């Protein structure tokens, strides 16, 4: 089996959303 | 010594200082449950964690002096340390129940990835805090060996701590390294970087990398990816023989430079695998990459561990460093 990313790669400060 | 007050949560009793307010549970934790709290001395929101029968069992008060020893010496950014240890007990003759507290984070990536998906630049960064946390505490002889999503603390700005490290069921199986599941051989300290490997391409995908069914099942599932073991390898402890996998083929539209890395942290024999201290310089943390802030951890005695002593003499050790504790820098 293959598994590919949520969102594929592109090729600027990260956040989660919290429960 | 600061005036306490109690209340019951989940049905127990918590004999907490004043300054701990608006006490809520959110889950548990290691041998216990733990609340956030407000703290009203700092501003903080804290997470307060009470040990379940500290000094009951002979394993008890080994696990309960264990983990305030590596909580007291843990010291680093993305690993848990302890903002406060108390007691309601006022000498060791009362001494009964131990409470540890530390920074409130707001979920695990567990929770993260069962509600979002992730960027590249996520799973940069969060890999990169794991093994940067991995090489401070390898870097004590401790090793994790549970290392698995539920064991990684996160915040709103993507900050994330390993914790309930050093301290070592479902869920679990899926990270574990070969070697150990099935007691191949002494486990050394890659055994963590191959959950780091788990976990890295679950963050990436969603999905759980190898959820084997059964001991049998995992190990199928294992080699299907990974393939046989090569030379050595049974040289180091009668199914298909699988090849393996090249890793650009299972995970499409990847960053080919988060591939190459996962290929160097998914390798079966332990002696291959790469080591934290070595997986940071690669260049998919180039961004982050920083030799000079991924520091070492001091040296840390274990020397209990091949102790064999009585209960109290354990809960005595543990009363000690309660009564230690130095708070750090406020
Ligand atoms: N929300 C939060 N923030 C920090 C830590 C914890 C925590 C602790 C823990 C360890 C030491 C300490 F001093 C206080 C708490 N143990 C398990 N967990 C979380 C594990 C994942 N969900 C439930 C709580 N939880």
């Amino acid at each position: 089996r293959v598994y590919p990313v949520s969102v594929p790669y592109s090729s600027v400060t990260l956040s989660l959303v919290m429960p | 010594r600061p005036t306490f007050y109690r209340q019951e949560l989940n049905k127990t009793i918590w004999e907490v200082p004043e300054r701990y307010q608006n006490l809520s549970p959110v889950g548990s934790g290691a041998y216990g449950s733990v609340c956030a709290a407000f703290d009203t001395k700092t501003g903080h929101r804290v997470a307060v964690k009470k040990l379940s029968r500290p000094f009951q069992s002979i394993i008890h008060a080994k696990r309960t002096y264990r983990e305030l020893r590596l909580l007291k010496h843990m010291k680093h950014e993305n690993v848990i340390g302890l903002l406060d240890v108390f007691t309601p007990a006022r000498s060791l003759e009362e001494f009964n129940d131990v409470y540890l507290v530390t920074h409130l984070m707001g979920a695990d990536l567990n929770n993260i990835v069962k509600c979002q998906k992730l960027t590249d630049d996520h799973v940069q960064f969060l890999i990169y805090q794991i093994l940067r946390g991995l090489k401070y505490i390898h870097s004590a002889d401790i090793i994790h060996r549970d290392l698995k999503p539920s064991n990684l603390a996160v915040n709103e700005d993507c900050e994330l701590k390993i914790l309930d490290f050093g301290l070592a069921y479902v869920a679990g199986r899926w990270y574990r390294a070969p070697e150990i599941m099935l007691n191949w051989m002494h486990y050394n300290q890659t055994v963590d970087i191959w959950s780091v490997g788990c976990i890295m391409a679950e963050l990436l995908t969603g999905r759980t990398l190898f959820p084997g069914t059964d001991h049998i099942d995992q190990l199928k599932l294992i080699l299907r990816l990974v393939g046989t073991p090569g030379a050595e390898l049974l040289k180091k402890i009668s199914l298909a023989q699988m090849p393996k996998m090249n890793f650009a083929n299972v995970f499409i539209g990847a960053n080919p430079l988060a591939v190459d890395l996962l290929e160097k942290m998914l390798v079966l024999d332990s002696d291959k695998r790469i080591t934290a201290a070595q997986a940071l310089a690669h260049a998919y943390f180039a961004q982050y990459h920083d030799p000079d802030d991924e520091p070492v951890a001091d040296p840390y005695d274990q020397s209990f561990e091949s102790r064999d002593l009585l209960i109290d003499e354990w809960k005595s050790l543990t009363y000690d460093e309660v009564i230690s504790f130095v708070p750090p820098p406020l």
